[PDB]
């Protein structure tokens, strides 16, 4: 199957350059264009260009001064350079597989297969990873409390990804330092409380953190 | 010029049908487009292409539920028999000469949902956190509907109004809404009250949970 995976850091300073990778698996990169998209975080899709690696390469006007696209047909993979960032643009950034064009010509429009898309945040703050605590007290809720991380996103399995029913991970609040916090909870039966052994492993890629926290009453 | 003008909303029952309008400019009335569908929280997912002459082809895996037409500049997106997990914002988005353009979505909402009350769940400080001259009460918010509650703290009975951060509702998984509040205090603040209170109101409906050091 086809499949799309964008990655690139999820932090930038302000003026600097961000850049970002569209690996693709499954099949090959060629005869297509490949476009890249953004979204604010609330705002609408909007396009940022595409390529073509044989062909051509284009931008969206407002930002053809800044965008670099290009591809490496050994990796299968499309790359695109946004330099002199700004907060604008804060915002998820996907990649899709776009127009096929044959060597004739002929082309078949398109826009079918989506990658997952990355975060990236425009900030001048550091940096910085959470600290992450146990949430303990028909069924019972037992959780991980995620804080004061910077920027966005963490990720949150549990018991190593064996617990997924009745996980739900909270939306982060955004403190007045700057700072973000979320929580973790998996709801479970009262009786396991002794029957099983619960870890929340908590994932905060900018900083590198990797931490995982046994929640037990 | 090329402009993709979609409505920013839209709405109908569930159970029920929608039409969804995505008008071209004049310079471009005659160009296919795309829908694009944007549940909450989630990436787009492509749904379907729809040309010039009105005929469309569905995405893989996309249901006979979503059809698309066409009349004159105008390029429509219908869902029948809608459903909560129908609640997306829409986008076309077309194929310009050396451009690609989207337009400014529609957020589609489904009427006609039940009301589900707030289920709460209140945590105590962690011994580790503590530990770290800390205390955070954690008050958790899941399964309701309309998505709109408020929060109220409170210690051996007063209100409690300083260090209270609360986030906005957003949809979740199980097509209910989710929110949370966090009330940070001192490891003696903590332990010189008898207990404290998170009480949540959700359509005239308050629920409390308390705990105890
Ligand atoms: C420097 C630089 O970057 N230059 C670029 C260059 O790279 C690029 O190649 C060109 C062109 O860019 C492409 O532009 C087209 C849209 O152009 C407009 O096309 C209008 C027609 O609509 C297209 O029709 C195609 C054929 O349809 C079939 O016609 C049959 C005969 O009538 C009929 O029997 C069939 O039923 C029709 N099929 C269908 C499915 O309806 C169709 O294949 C395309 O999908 C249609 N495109 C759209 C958007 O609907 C035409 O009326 C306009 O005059 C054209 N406008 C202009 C300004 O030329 C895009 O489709 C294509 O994606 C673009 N390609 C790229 C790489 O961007 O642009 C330079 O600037």
């Amino acid at each position: 199957q086809v499949q799309l995976q964008e990655s690139g850091p999820g932090l930038v300073k302000p003026s600097e350059t961000l850049s970002l990778t569209c690996t693709v698996s499954g099949g090959s990169i060629s005869g297509y264009y490949w476009s890249w998209i953004r979204q604010p975080p609330g705002k609408g899709l909007e396009w940022i260009g595409y390529i073509h690696y044989s062909r051509s390469t284009n931008s969206n006007p407002a930002l053809k001064s800044r965008v670099t696209i290009s591809s490496d047909t050994s990796k299968n993979q499309l790359s695109l350079r946004l330099s002199s960032v700004t907060a604008a643009d804060t915002a998820v950034y996907y990649c899709a597989r776009d127009t096929y064009y044959y060597d004739s010509g002929d082309y078949e429009d398109a826009f079918d297969i989506w990658g997952q898309g990355t975060m990236v945040t425009v900030s001048s703050a550091s940096t910085k990873g959470p600290s992450v605590f146990p949430l303990a007290p028909g069924t019972a809720a037992l959780g991980c409390l995620v804080k004061d991380y910077f920027p966005e996103p963490v990720t949150v399995s549990w018991n190593s990804g064996a617990l997924t029913s009745g996980v739900h991970t909270f939306p982060a609040v955004l403190q007045s330092s700057g700072l973000y916090s979320l929580s973790s909870v998996v709801t479970v039966p009262s009786s396991s409380l002794g029957t099983q052994t619960y870890i929340c492993n908590v994932n905060h890629k900018p900083s590198n953190t990797k931490v995982d926290k046994k929640a037990e009453p | 010029q090329l402009v993709l003008t979609q409505s920013p909303s839209a709405s109908a029952s569930l159970g029920a049908s929608v039409k969804l309008t995505c008008t071209l400019s004049s310079g471009h009335s005659n160009y296919a487009i795309a829908w694009h569908q944007q549940q909450p929280g989630k990436g787009p997912r492509y749904l379907m292409k729809v040309n010039r002459d009105g005929s469309h082809i569905r995405g893989d895996g996309i249901p006979d539920r979503f059809s698309g037409s066409t009349s004159g500049a105008e390029r429509y997106l219908t869902i029948s028999s809608l459903q909560s997990e129908d609640e997306a914002d829409y986008y076309c988005q077309t194929w310009g000469a050396g451009i690609r353009v989207f337009g400014g979505g529609t957020k589609l909402t489904v009427l006609g949902q039940p009301k589900a009350a707030p289920s709460v769940t209140l945590f105590p400080p962690s011994s580790e956190e503590l530990q770290a001259n800390k205390a955070t009460l954690v008050c958790l918010i899941s399964d309701f509907y309309p998505g709109a509650v408020t929060v109220a703290w409170k210690a051996d009975g007063s209100p409690v109004k300083a260090g209270v951060e609360t986030t906005t509702p957003s949809k979740q998984s199980n097509n209910k809404y989710a929110a949370s509040s966090y009330l940070s205090l001192t490891p003696e603040q903590w332990k010189s009250h008898r207990s404290y209170s998170c009480q949540v109101t959700h359509e005239g409906s308050t629920v409390e949970k308390t705990v105890a050091p």
